[PDB]
């Protein structure tokens, strides 16, 4: 009868849903693509910015 | 003597298929939160009547 019963993300009834699609990202870029909704801070964050980003 | 089915009395209205925890008095009873679940329910029961169902 199984040794682990390895639960899946969504069988977690209390996480949020930016909590769930945090647990589910693989990488720290997918993390800040959740994260940072302002596009031009996102780009900071990214060290890479347009002359648009930058002047906002 | 590992058995792979109990019959325990329903502490409640049972379906088939019902995932069953333990209620008042250790009765069975219907739940929806994996870890409470102990079994599921292979027949119809009803309150104060044996409900036979798979461990698992």
């Amino acid at each position: 009868r199984s040794k682990e019963i390895s639960i899946e993300v969504e069988d977690i009834k209390d996480a949020g849903d930016t909590g769930k699609r945090l647990l589910k990202i693989n990488t720290p870029s997918g993390a800040r693509n959740i994260i940072i909704e302002n596009e031009d801070a996102k780009a900071l964050i990214n060290g890479e910015t347009t002359n648009t980003n930058k002047k906002n | 003597y590992p058995l792979a089915a109990w019959q325990v009395i329903a502490g409640s209205d049972i379906k088939v298929g019902d995932n069953l925890t333990t209620g008042k008095d250790g009765t069975a009873v219907p739940t929806d939160d994996p870890s409470t679940v102990f079994g599921y329910a292979v027949e119809e029961a009803q309150e104060g009547q044996l409900v036979t169902l798979v461990i698992s």
